[PDB]
Order: C-alpha cells, then sequence, then structure tokens
C-alpha cells in the first residue's frame, strides 16, 4: 500500500508540467486525494485537493488560476497540470490519501495517509 | 386502593413512610441520601434503617398474600476477592418477629428471597445472574425487582418480566408485624455495600401486568442515564459503549484525526470462575452544554457539543458539512468556530421502552428541520484490490435515520450509544 510519483524535474520560469501518481496499492475510488509541496527551509503546504468522485476540487490561491487538478478511478490515478510556473513553486511534490471521501476547503496534512516518496521540481534561470 | 401497606420515599434528608398508614422510620448515621431518592447500606454498625410498622390501624397479624417492590444496584466482585464474594452469604432486609417471617439475602451474584413460617419450616426462592457475560446488564446497574407471595407460589420477577418461582404449599403461617431492619448482616468484607431505591410494600400478590406497569412508570424520567442507571451529567467525564458493538471501543487512530474502533481486553487472570470486558478503555469523553440551563443534568433533546481528551487538551467530535455516500467518518479536532462543520449534535432517546441508550443527530440549525445523520460506528474501506480489507471506524450516517422509526426499537442499532463513568462499584 504505497503511493507511486511522476512528473519532471527541472523546467524555465513560465514553463508547465504535469504530475501524476499510480495507486500501487490500495483501490482508490472513495478517498480524497490531495497534492503538497514542499520547498527547501519550508514545512509542507498543500496545492490542491479533489473529492473521492469529482464533486469539487479546491487550490491554493498562489496557484489557484494556474493549476488544475484530475483524477482517473480507470487507471487509478491522480494528476496535477501546472501552468506558468513561478521561480518560487521550486520544491519537492508529494502526493497523499485524505481519510474522508469530502475534500474540505482548506488543506491539512493531518487528514491524509499515504504519503511516499516525492518527485522534486526546480524552477530557474 | 393501590393495596400498598409501605412506600419508604425520600424528603428533607430523610426516609419515610408515604403509604397513609404512619409507620415510623429510623434512619440511622451510616446510611447516605440523595435527592434521587437512592439510599446505601454500608458494612458499618450505624448503617441500618429500623422501621415499625403500625400496630395500631389495620390487620397487623399476617397475610397470605403480599408483594415486595424495589430497584437496587449491586457491586461488582472484587478481583482477588472472589472466592469470599461466592462463600459469604448476607442479608440485607429482615423482618422477623418469634423467629417468623421473611428476610432478603444476597450470596455473591445471587440475591435471595426467604421465608420462615412459625413452625421453623424454611424456603427459598433466587435470581442468578451471570459473572462470564462479555457485557453483564445487571451488575453494579440499577434493576428492578418484585417478588409476589400468595400460599402456592414465590415468586420473582426482575425488570418486569418473571424469573423464578418456588412452591410454598407447604408454607403455612408467617409472620408479618415485626420490625423491619435494612442493615447488611453476615461475614461480609468492609469496603461491602448496597443502593437501593423505592423500596415499596403490598398487601397483594401483583399480577405481571401491575409489575411490568409499575416497572415502566418508575423508570421513566425527563432525563437521561448512563451505563449504570443514574443521571446523564454534564461536565462529566465518560467512557463510551456501543449497544450494537458490546465488545467494542473508541480510540484516535494515530497522527490521524478520526475514530478507530478496538476490542474490550478482557480479564486475564487465572480464575476459572469470572469473565468480563475492560470498561474504563478508549478515549475519555465528556458533554457540553449549548446554552434556562439551572442543573448540570442532561434532557432529552437538549443541544450539546461533544467533547473528548486528547493529551492535555479538550477537543470536539466535529462532521463534514456535506458527505456524498451514505456515511463519512467522523471528524475529531481542537475546538474551534468553524465553517465546513456542525459542531452542535441533539441528543435523543427514540426508544419507548425503559433503556439506558441515547443517540446522537446531527441537526443543520437548532431552528432547522434538516437531519443530518447519526452517530454510529460503521464499516470503511481500507486495503487493495487483490485483497478486500475493511476496517472499524467511528462514523456519521444517514442510514440509521430510517430504522430508529421501526417499531419495535431495533436494540442492537449502532446509533445506540451508553456512558461509562468510574464508579465505586465496578473495578478492573
Amino acid at each position: 500500500v504505497q503511493l507511486a510519483e511522476s512528473g519532471g524535474g527541472l523546467v524555465q520560469p513560465g514553463g508547465s508540467l504535469r504530475l501524476s501518481c499510480e495507486a500501487s496499492g490500495f483501490h482508490l475510488e472513495h478517498f480524497a486525494v490531495g497534492w503538497f509541496r514542499q520547498a527547501p527551509g519550508k514545512e509542507r503546504e498543500g496545492v490542491s485537493c479533489i473529492s473521492a468522485s469529482g464533486d469539487s476540487t479546491t487550490y491554493a490561491d498562489s496557484v489557484k488560476g494556474r493549476s488544475t487538478i484530475s483524477k482517473d478511478n480507470a487507471k487509478n490515478a491522480v494528476y496535477l497540470q501546472m501552468d506558468s510556473l513561478r521561480p518560487e513553486d521550486t520544491g519537492d511534490y508529494y502526493c497523499a490519501a485524505s481519510h474522508f471521501s469530502v475534500c474540505g476547503k482548506n488543506i491539512r496534512k493531518i487528514e491524509y495517509r499515504y504519503w511516499g516518496q516525492g518527485t522534486p521540481v526546480t524552477v530557474s534561470s | 386502593l393501590n393495596n400498598i401497606i409501605l412506600n419508604l420515599r425520600y424528603k428533607d434528608n430523610n426516609l419515610i413512610d408515604l403509604s397513609g398508614y404512619g409507620a415510623k422510620v429510623e434512619v440511622y448515621d451510616g446510611v447516605e441520601l440523595n435527592d434521587k431518592n437512592q439510599f446505601k447500606l454500608t458494612s458499618s454498625a450505624n448503617s441500618k434503617i429500623r422501621v415499625t410498622q403500625n400496630q395500631n390501624i389495620i390487620f397487623n397479624s399476617v397475610f397470605l398474600d403480599f408483594s415486595v417492590s424495589f430497584w437496587i444496584r449491586i457491586p461488582k466482585y472484587k478481583n482477588d476477592g472472589i472466592q469470599n464474594y461466592i462463600h459469604n452469604e448476607y442479608t440485607i432486609i429482615n423482618c422477623m418477629k418469634n423467629n417468623s417471617g421473611w428476610k432478603i439475602s444476597i450470596r455473591g451474584n445471587r440475591i435471595i428471597w426467604t421465608l420462615i413460617d412459625i413452625n421453623g419450616k424454611t424456603k427459598s426462592v433466587f435470581f442468578e445472574y451471570n459473572i462470564r457475560e462479555d457485557i453483564s446488564e445487571y451488575i453494579n446497574r440499577w434493576f428492578f425487582v418484585t417478588i409476589t407471595n400468595n400460599l402456592n407460589n414465590a415468586k420473582i420477577y426482575i425488570n418486569g418480566k418473571l424469573e423464578s418461582n418456588t412452591d410454598i404449599k407447604d408454607i403455612r403461617e408467617v409472620i408479618a408485624n415485626g420490625e423491619i431492619i435494612f442493615k447488611l448482616d453476615g461475614d461480609i468484607d468492609r469496603t461491602q455495600f448496597i443502593w437501593m431505591k423505592y423500596f415499596s410494600i403490598f398487601n397483594t400478590e401483583l399480577s405481571q401486568s401491575n409489575i411490568e406497569e409499575r416497572y415502566k412508570i418508575q423508570s421513566y424520567s425527563e432525563y437521561l442515564k448512563d451505563f449504570w442507571g443514574n443521571p446523564l451529567m454534564y461536565n462529566k467525564e465518560y467512557y463510551m459503549f456501543n449497544a450494537g458493538n458490546k465488545n467494542s471501543y473508541i480510540k484516535l487512530k494515530k497522527d490521524s484525526p478520526v475514530g478507530e474502533i478496538l476490542t474490550r481486553s478482557k480479564y486475564n487472570q487465572n480464575s476459572k470462575y469470572i469473565n468480563y470486558r475492560d470498561l474504563y478503555i478508549g478515549e475519555k469523553f465528556i458533554i457540553r452544554r449549548k446554552s434556562s440551563i439551572n442543573d448540570d443534568i442532561v434532557r432529552k433533546e437538549d443541544y450539546i457539543y461533544l467533547d473528548f481528551f486528547n493529551l492535555n487538551q479538550e477537543w470536539r467530535v466535529y462532521t463534514y458539512k456535506y458527505f456524498k455516500k451514505e456515511e463519512e467518518k467522523l471528524f475529531l479536532a481542537p475546538i474551534s468556530d468553524s465553517d465546513e462543520f456542525y459542531n452542535t449534535i441533539q441528543i435523543k432517546e427514540y426508544d419507548e421502552q425503559p433503556t439506558y441508550s441515547c443517540q446522537l443527530l446531527f441537526k443543520k440549525d437548532e431552528e432547522s428541520t434538516d437531519e443530518i445523520g447519526l452517530i454510529g460506528i460503521h464499516r470503511f474501506y481500507e486495503s487493495g484490490i487483490v485483497f478486500e480489507e475493511y476496517k472499524d471506524y467511528f462514523c456519521i450516517s444517514k442510514w440509521y435515520l430510517k430504522e430508529v422509526k421501526r417499531k419495535p426499537y431495533n436494540l442492537k442499532l449502532g446509533c445506540n450509544w451508553q456512558f461509562i463513568p468510574k464508579d465505586e462499584g465496578w473495578t478492573e
């Protein structure tokens, strides 16, 4: 019961990038799912999250317009499209599963149970 | 009439005969009283009650037909003094004159009604409750005893149901008009005691109908009750018990905001006489008001916060405001005035029969009309596709909402909770 993590690293300020995760271990239908970024010198923060179904997803304000998030029940996977990247969105990126189906307005690391292992992104000159 | 000749009840920090015949009641300094009409017989010598019945009015000589009714609460055995618990019998109420009359005794898990005629001849009838139950519904909990006598059969009814019968044709003249002495009398331990309520002596053989009705009436209260039968209190510390999952208990999952459901640790010693499931386990809960407050007694339909102690802090039990499926896990978290959650619970007793269970209903507004769900235990998905694995969680479900409307009310429902406070009548 672990979570695979994919998505590239090095990109130039303004580009785009897609991050993905495969649910090798448990089924994924009935659990909400979230994405968390951790930059050097900071503690993990929520970026976006999706309901167990597709009822509605929530985003952090800074990437609010930029990123969009999706979920596939067939491939058992979840994706995060991040466009117009800033030189600040750089750091390790993680995925996790919630205990509840609902995806709350605010994002708390407490609700999410699986993690591991981390795919790094870097945005610089 | 009510066919009643004795009726001890509470008044002005005293007990009193309100039968209307004016018996003289004497309560010594060793007997403990409370306004909820209970009284406690201890081991100390001055813990007795003498009743002098009225010898100056009715035919105070003998009765062919009579009944004795009362509520009782008997403490659990000591886990080491078990041998003493089983061996020693002791009298609690004695009514003798000239070596004849009745007496009520207790030998361990057995309660005894004994008759003696003037010839010295004796006859008994009793009630025994299992001391191996994982959850006993009689041990240290209030129940209702009634004993009916004619000149053929001595019967014992517990909570309205007939439980024992004995032939007493060989039994002849019984002397009734002796002093009635409420005192623990035998080879008892220092820490021995008994709780009693609503003592009444009738001069008739009560029918099962009359007895069950009396049970329903005296059992009724506007307030709710905890695991033992006493009033349910605000601001008091409680463990939780699920009527549908007797052997289960709630624990905050590690590094998590949800409620796990684990299995109660049992009696793990080497006596082959007893067996029980530990009751003082799980998160310690506590009920709070939500604002005419008065006394700290939790009544039906009252609006409450269900809190509990995590580490060094009082946390609260919430739900997510809109969840899609039928049921959803409950969200345990520090106390906050949040937007995404409901925090207010309305506490209900959907049961029409005498029960110690209550249910917890989440509503949108206390002025509103829409019902979210009831609080219970549900089995949620957890692991992989290759091997299905499910786990019990502290939940809120819409499913109970229609089930409660079924009559007669299903006692084994998972929305049925009972609160268990530390009581000196239960050691483990």
